[PDB]
């Protein structure tokens, strides 16, 4: 046979991208999973570049990272980089999940595959949030504050636990060491994470945008889908370049380039854009441990859908009900986005907590209620006796 | 090597579909068509005509809550000028 | 939030910078240093700032050595362990105006003026704001303004209440080139200055920007072309059905 | 790029690695000369070399 | 998720109803059109996610004609949604061809699990 | 219908003269792909490299 | 099937460790696999601990060093772990080689598991010199000094290697905060490479001391080698633990209790014990560029003994001279570490330049012409004619 075959490592190289047998009709939505590869790959390797010249220290992490835009050659590329690569991680990883969601791509037999994904979201979320602290701007201080007292909702240790992170008394020296050898460890757990998640997705291949089965008809991954990512590889390289080379902090925060202080919290604070639905869920409960537990929840829930949807054949291309409040749940998602950026303050604060009990309402109301009216619409709508 | 659980999809000759007879199929090589020019008149009526049977299920759940943006933003910003001070008051507390 | 508690919001002024294809004016940042010297050093600090970087973008080799040398910086201790100072050189960064937050609060009233360094990327509206701050000090505050002993009214500061009185008047500063010291002229170069401290890299970033741009545009066309060609086998594909005939 | 202009470097043939690594070299070259060419052109004024000349005085 | 002798239990008695079939019926037929399968010269029998033991056991004893049919509207449909087109309108399945083909296979193949699962766990009251 | 019957392809079928038109436009795109791939790689891998180079700060000699 | 066989993440779990078929003869020699993984576990986990307290610039390195060994609980074992796990990670590396060369565990059908093993071995010398500057001592500063200077051999462009690795005119800080990002990323490429490792040895299985088939009696990893393994992993921390807790230093050099100092390199200077032998093979070549290609060929003529060891059997378990000579070229190799310990003084050079030759005759010349009459010996000692 041929030597991609039968060598050790070629043959995995051959089995998960040139000889892979997809199906013929995956469309573009399908092309995110090799984006967020490229994403990991590139917020790897521009951190260990910038890692080589930052100092963690209280005291001289914000400066290290000014020494990187100043002095560093070529430093402001490699920080504007991965501080846009972030956001570009981000939106992409949202449109992975929403594909996810419409496609009903959570479904049997890949619920493993939708689990561990949601366990890499987690895991992403977590390590932007330590990287954003190592900046050590007002906004890395006070973030860092609030995240890590997320924990001190918990009943009798609480307290215990977030003095056990902070390393003292509150964010200080301790605090910022660990939160950055935390930042390098995360990614190559995240890696490893990545490769489990691909070994559930090779045994049961990818879906398509029909819902059925795809073993009549498939293509190689090699060159149809090699050629096919490249295309969404360029494009996306040449939204990221517009943003790093002409408007690098658009999507940050003009805050976190003031020196974090212990004693003043900017009436200005907001955090980072990919967090704000969650922040805004969180804000929408007027008690600490619920709105700490519901925050959560919102990531739990994803855990629920291959339960709470009811329908009898997989995703939405068919389903008018099904399309419509797929689409109420993204635009409800962008909404809880804004509320999340705007003030505590009437009319905000209803709209957040109807917004918010949406939110849920999708994945254990509407999606069970009308995937089963649907199941009974195809079945009166042709069959009659 | 150790047996594994069987699934759904296999692999080139045993894929796991059902047996296939009767189809006929025909292609052409890339090398003997026309080099990438009947894009234009070809996908131009039918593109926004993919998007003339979606745009709907898009742009009404996106009307509902672009609207519903505005209002509350409207009137978040009458609640803080001087003429909406009285009604501030009220629903605040 | 009220108007006032959020801040009159900053207008788009035609800054000669902004745009992707357009650098600083250097005339303009060496003019705006001169401002920061004469005026805004005195309360202000630019620490981020190392005197070389301004060599080859707003002065010369011999000027940017001359202005370093006019500041004294602590030497290595002498062969008797003794504290000893030196003029200034060009790896040195510009000096503050005070030793410590302490006695710059002293001289402000009990307000710390920020480091500029990074004031036009730590500030929403940029460039627009800190001009805009800088002429928007009205004689007066508008009536039934109460403030507070000591601050200055200026509407496009949060709370309108700023510590920092307008230091801006016409003709006080003498510009080298010629050019009328306007309370306006002299904003808008300080600022540009201020910008270019902000961001040195300003100019490079947006040439290498256009390199990058139009090579991943190119690409990513080449790239739609090349996998149309590859695909176009399976695109036009045809398939025919003839029912088997019943037998097996 | 015409078929004939295609053919009479090429005959048929798909461009090799080798010649692709060098034309990317003289690419390098040129496009970084024409592309500064231009940008200092379009800011033509602004530069310090031109506001260094500028103070002949 | 939701067994199709559910479906058809609750579909029957819309059916079997003239208040609600006059009332349910009309509503369907429209979600059918707007779903748009049968311009891909699918039926909805096409559509049901097969990867479960029930719909295997359904698929396997298919007889072959209507196998080898189910076979190439599947890879027509794949086909025809990569090209981004619909099929030609005479190629389009029509409502009267819209048959649900499979679903006794599949209503036999749930009866007899039932049993078994109910036979698995049944108690004995001495 | 006979499988000797091949269906209609004159849509996408190259009817001028020229058999190589397509394999041209091709390998030009192809190739045009991989030299700005090359040179794109090439000043990345520079960027990179160079960020280990001695920084602004420490090349003052004194 | 049993679920640890079904299920797709079990089934490598139970592949690796619990069905794989052992050769049922294999000896304690083959328990030196399994240590070495519980050394790169320990070396990680202590490492990313103390990451958390440390500060690689170099004027904050050693003092951070202190910090850990004073102020952070526990700390002093965290160090002492880290600082005497690497000497044993060398120790059982030395040994599982050994064995290797013994059993002749580089031959065919094994070739590519020794060839990924060589390079894990140099990956894992990178990895603890860059440790070891990291502690910015006496000895971390020269070390730095000379190993980074290695590469001013290379022609032409050798200088300028050096003051890039460098980040400046010398060994500085710079050079330090990039030695302590690359310290911390190297050891998840030994982890990525000896996952390759496995893999290689997965496919053929483990040889046996017997050097011949295994496949007529093989048992079960579980339980029998599970158990085994447990043996010598417990005898292994036994050993550790006297060391980290009774004599922590015995294995370093004092003159690394000493802040660096640029402008002094210590009369004292001596590198670390396992690097010795590579050092005084350096040292007896009296010509710099000689020396510096002397030293790696050390390393890489590993790689030649599948293809000079001519015997027709593996392993030297039946064969008197390959025996003799085996137990000449392990002394040989203590002996040349002796030699690196001491002075360029009478006896000594020559001593050095004689070892230098027996350590490349081994491969070379010994072994090619020791098994050719061997092959000779086993036929004539038995055939009639
Ligand atoms: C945003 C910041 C992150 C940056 C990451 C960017 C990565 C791209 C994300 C966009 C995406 O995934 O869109 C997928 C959507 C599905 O498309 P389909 O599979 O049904 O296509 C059939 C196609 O004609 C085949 O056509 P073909 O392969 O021949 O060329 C297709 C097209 C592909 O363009 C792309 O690269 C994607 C936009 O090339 C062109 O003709 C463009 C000419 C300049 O593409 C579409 O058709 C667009 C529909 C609207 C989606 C809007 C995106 C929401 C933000
Ligand atoms: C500092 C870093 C290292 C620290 C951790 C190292 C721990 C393991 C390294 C030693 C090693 O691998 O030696 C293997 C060698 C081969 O042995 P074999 O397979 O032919 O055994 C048959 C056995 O009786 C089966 O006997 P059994 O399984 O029934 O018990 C064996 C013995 C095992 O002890 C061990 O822990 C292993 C050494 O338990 C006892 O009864 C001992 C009572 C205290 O066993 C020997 O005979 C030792 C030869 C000495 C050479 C050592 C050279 C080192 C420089
Ligand atoms: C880059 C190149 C790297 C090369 C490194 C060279 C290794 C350096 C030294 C490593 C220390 C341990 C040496 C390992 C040697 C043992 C290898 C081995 O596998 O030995 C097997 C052998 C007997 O096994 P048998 O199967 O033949 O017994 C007959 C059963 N019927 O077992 C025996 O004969 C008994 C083993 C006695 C070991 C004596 C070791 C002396 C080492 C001194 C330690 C260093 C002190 C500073
Ligand atoms: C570092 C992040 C991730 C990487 C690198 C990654 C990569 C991939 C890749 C390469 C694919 C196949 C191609 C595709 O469909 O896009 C895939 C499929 C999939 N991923 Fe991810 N993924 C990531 C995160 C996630 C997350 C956060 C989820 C869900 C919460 C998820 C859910 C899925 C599912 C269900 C599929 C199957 C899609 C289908 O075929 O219908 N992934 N992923
Ligand atoms: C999963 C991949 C990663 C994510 C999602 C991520 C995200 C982030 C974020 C959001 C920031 C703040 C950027 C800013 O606002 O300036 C940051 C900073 C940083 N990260 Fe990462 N990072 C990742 C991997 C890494 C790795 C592997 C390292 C290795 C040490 C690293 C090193 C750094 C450093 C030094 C900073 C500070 C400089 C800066 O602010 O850009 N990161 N990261
Ligand atoms: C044209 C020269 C100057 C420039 C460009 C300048 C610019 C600025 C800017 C941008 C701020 C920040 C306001 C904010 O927080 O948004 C500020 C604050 C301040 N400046 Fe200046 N300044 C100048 C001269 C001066 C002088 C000469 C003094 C001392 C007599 C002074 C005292 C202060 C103080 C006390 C504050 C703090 C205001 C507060 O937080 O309430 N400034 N200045
Ligand atoms: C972090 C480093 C390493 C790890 C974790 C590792 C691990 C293992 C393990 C678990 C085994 C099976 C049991 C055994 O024979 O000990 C093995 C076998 C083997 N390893 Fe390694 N190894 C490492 C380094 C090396 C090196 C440096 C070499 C050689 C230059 C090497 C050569 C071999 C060979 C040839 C075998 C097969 C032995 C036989 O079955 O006869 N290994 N290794
Ligand atoms: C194969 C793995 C590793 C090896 C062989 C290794 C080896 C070494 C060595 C020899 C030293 C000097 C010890 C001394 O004399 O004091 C050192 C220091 C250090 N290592 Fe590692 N190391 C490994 C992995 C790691 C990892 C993953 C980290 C994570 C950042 C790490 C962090 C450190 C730190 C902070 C020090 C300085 C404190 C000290 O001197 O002990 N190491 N390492
Ligand atoms: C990465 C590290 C490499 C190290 C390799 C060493 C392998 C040894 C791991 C021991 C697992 C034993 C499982 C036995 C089992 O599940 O059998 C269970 C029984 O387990 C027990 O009785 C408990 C034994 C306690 C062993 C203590 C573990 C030591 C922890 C230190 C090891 C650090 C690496 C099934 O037993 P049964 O067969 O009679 O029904
Ligand atoms: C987190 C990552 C974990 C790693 C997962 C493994 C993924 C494998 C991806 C690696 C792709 C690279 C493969 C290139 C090597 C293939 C050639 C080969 O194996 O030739 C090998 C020899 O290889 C060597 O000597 C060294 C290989 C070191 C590779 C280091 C990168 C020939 O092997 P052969 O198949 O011909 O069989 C030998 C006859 N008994
Ligand atoms: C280099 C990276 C490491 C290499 C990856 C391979 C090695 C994996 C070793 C890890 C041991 C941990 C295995 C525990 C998971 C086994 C249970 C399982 O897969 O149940 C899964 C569901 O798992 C989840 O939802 C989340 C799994 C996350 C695991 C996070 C560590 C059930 O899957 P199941 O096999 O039953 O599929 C049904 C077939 N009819
Ligand atoms: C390790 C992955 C990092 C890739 C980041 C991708 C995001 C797009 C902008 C990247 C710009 C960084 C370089 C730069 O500024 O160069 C600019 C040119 O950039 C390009 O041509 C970019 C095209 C991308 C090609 C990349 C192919 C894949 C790289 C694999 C490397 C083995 C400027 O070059 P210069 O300094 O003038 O020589
Ligand atoms: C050692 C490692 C540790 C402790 C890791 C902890 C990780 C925790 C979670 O990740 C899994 C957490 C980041 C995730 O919660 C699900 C986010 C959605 C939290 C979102 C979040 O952000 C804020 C933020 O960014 C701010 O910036 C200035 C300010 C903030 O309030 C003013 C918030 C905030 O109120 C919330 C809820
Ligand atoms: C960024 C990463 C880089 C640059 C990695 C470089 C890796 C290089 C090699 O590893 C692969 C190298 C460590 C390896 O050479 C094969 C060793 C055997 C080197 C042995 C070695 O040690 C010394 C040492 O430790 C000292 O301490 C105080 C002092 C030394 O002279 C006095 C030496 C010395 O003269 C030699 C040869
Ligand atoms: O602290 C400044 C001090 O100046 C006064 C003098 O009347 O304020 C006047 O001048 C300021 C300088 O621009 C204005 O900002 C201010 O609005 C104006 O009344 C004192 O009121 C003030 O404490």
């Amino acid at each position: 046979m041929a030597f991609r075959k039968s060598n050790v490592y070629l043959s995995l190289v051959n089995s998960y991208i040139i000889d892979s047998p997809q199906p013929s009709s995956i469309n573009y939505w399908w092309n995110m999973g090799s984006l967020l590869g490229l994403c990991l790959v590139i917020q790897i390797v521009t951190g260990i570049f910038m890692a080589m010249h930052y100092s963690s220290n209280i005291e001289l992490a914000f400066s290290s990272v000014e020494h990187i835009m100043r002095d560093v050659h070529n430093g402001y590329i490699l920080r504007y980089l991965h501080a846009n690569g972030a956001s570009f991680f981000f939106m992409v990883m949202f449109m992975h999940m929403a594909k996810g969601l419409y496609y009903g791509s959570y479904r049997s037999p890949r619920v493993t595959l939708w689990n561990v994904g949601v366990i890499i979201f987690i895991l992403t979320i977590a390590t932007a949030f330590l990287g954003y602290c190592c900046v050590y701007g007002q906004m890395s201080h006070w973030g860092a504050t609030v995240i890590t007292n997320l924990f001190s909702a918990i009943p009798f240790v609480g307290n215990d636990i977030v003095s056990w992170l902070w390393g003292g008394f509150s964010v200080s020296n301790p605090t910022i060491q660990r939160f950055f050898a935390l930042h390098y460890l995360v990614p190559f757990i995240i890696a490893a994470m990545v490769i489990m998640h691909l070994m559930a997705l090779h045994i049961h291949g990818s879906s398509n945008p029909l819902g059925i089965t795809g073993n009549l008809d498939r293509i190689p991954m090699h060159s149809y889908f090699i050629f096919k990512d490249l295309v969404t590889v360029f494009l996306f390289m040449l939204i990221l370049a517009l943003f790093v080379f002409y408007s690098p902090n658009t999507l940050g925060h003009p805050d976190n380039y003031i020196p974090g202080n212990p004693l003043v919290t900017p009436a200005s604070i907001v955090p980072e854009w990919y967090l704000l639905p969650f922040y805004a869920i969180l804000r929408s409960i007027p008690d600490k441990l619920l709105g700490v537990i519901t925050m959560f929840a919102a990531i739990l829930v994803l855990l629920v859908l291959p339960f709470t949807d009811r329908s009898v054949v997989r995703g939405n291309t068919f389903k008018v009900l099904s399309k419509f409040f797929f689409f109420i749940f993204v635009f409800n998602f962008v909404l809880l986005g804004q509320i999340g950026a705007c003030h505590v303050e009437v009319p905000y604060v209803l709209m957040g907590q109807i917004a918010t009990f949406i939110y849920f309402a999708y994945f254990l109301i509407i999606v069970p209620v009308i995937s089963t009216i649907e199941n009974v619409l195809f079945y009166i709508g042709r069959v009659n006796k | 090597g150790p047996p594994s659980g069987k699934t759904y999809m296999g692999w080139w000759g045993h894929m796991g579909g059902p047996k296939q007879k009767g189809i006929t199929s025909y292609a052409v090589s890339p090398y003997a068509q026309k080099p990438l020019q009947g894009i234009f008149h070809n996908a131009v009526f039918n593109s926004f005509r993919r998007f003339k049977s979606q745009f709907l299920y898009v742009l009404i759940p996106a009307g509902i809550y672009w609207y519903w943006w505005k209002n509350g933003n409207e009137y978040n910003e009458f609640l803080y000028s001087k003429a909406g001070r009285e009604e501030l008051e009220r629903v605040n507390v | 939030m009220t108007a006032a508690e959020h801040g009159l919001h900053a207008p788009a002024y035609a800054w000669s910078h902004n745009g992707p294809f357009e650098t600083f004016d250097h005339a303009s940042i060496r003019r705006g240093y001169q401002v920061y010297r004469e005026v805004c050093a005195a309360c202000h600090s630019l620490d981020r700032v190392a005197w070389r970087t301004l060599v080859g973008v707003s002065h010369t080799n011999e000027e940017v050595r001359n202005m370093a040398e006019e500041f004294e910086y602590d030497d290595e201790p002498d062969e008797q362990g003794n504290p000893k100072k030196r003029p200034g050189k060009l790896s040195d960064y510009i000096p503050g105006p005070y030793p410590n937050e302490q006695a710059a609060r002293a001289a402000n009233q009990g307000a710390l003026p920020p480091d500029l360094s990074l004031i036009v990327k730590a500030r929403h509206g940029g460039c627009d704001y800190i001009f805009s701050l800088l002429t928007g000090y009205p004689d007066e505050p508008p009536a039934g303004v109460a403030l507070p002993p000591g601050s200055n009214y200026n509407p496009y500061f949060p709370g309108g209440s700023i510590a920092m009185a307008r230091v801006l008047f016409d003709d006080m500063v003498e510009y080298e080139d010629g050019t009328p010291a306007t309370t306006s002229q002299m904003a808008k170069d300080v600022t540009t200055f201020l910008n270019w401290c902000a961001e040195p890299e300003h100019d490079e970033r947006k040439r290498l920007g256009l390199k990058t741009v139009i090579i991943l545009s190119s690409l990513y066309l080449l790239s739609i072309w090349v996998k149309k060609f590859k695909w176009a086998g399976i695109k036009t594909r045809k398939f025919v059905f003839n029912p088997p005939k019943p037998r097996k | 790029s015409f078929s004939s202009l295609y053919k009479t470097f090429f005959k048929r043939n798909a461009v090799f690695v080798g010649t692709i690594f060098a034309g990317a070299f003289v690419f390098q070259t040129v496009f970084d000369t024409a592309i500064t060419s231009w940008y200092e052109n379009h800011n033509k004024g602004k530069l310090w070399k031109d506001v260094k000349a500028r103070i002949a005085a | 998720p939701q067994s199709f002798t559910s479906i058809a239990r609750i579909g029957d008695y819309i059916l079997k109803s003239p208040v609600l079939s006059k009332l349910c019926v009309p509503v369907a037929n429209q979600f059918i059109n707007l779903a748009g399968y049968k311009k891909l010269g699918l039926k909805f029998d096409d559509l049901i996610a097969e990867e479960n033991p029930i719909m295997q056991t359904a698929l396997r004893r298919l007889p072959e004609d209507e196998s080898y049919a189910r076979a190439y509207r599947i890879i027509r449909a794949h086909q025809t949604e990569l090209t981004h087109h619909l099929l030609p309108r005479n190629e389009w399945i029509k409502a009267q061809e819209d048959v649900p083909y499979l679903l006794p296979y599949i209503l036999e193949a749930e009866a007899a699990a039932k049993e078994k699962d109910e036979l698995d766990n049944i108690e004995v009251s001495k | 219908k006979s499988t000797y019957r091949t269906p209609n392809f004159d849509d996408v079928l190259k009817e001028n003269n020229d058999a190589d038109k397509g394999r041209s436009y091709a390998y030009f795109m192809v190739g045009a792909m991989g030299l700005l791939s090359s040179a794109g790689a090439k000043s990345t891998v520079e960027t990179f490299i160079s960020s280990m180079t001695a920084t602004a700060d420490v090349l003052a000699m004194a």
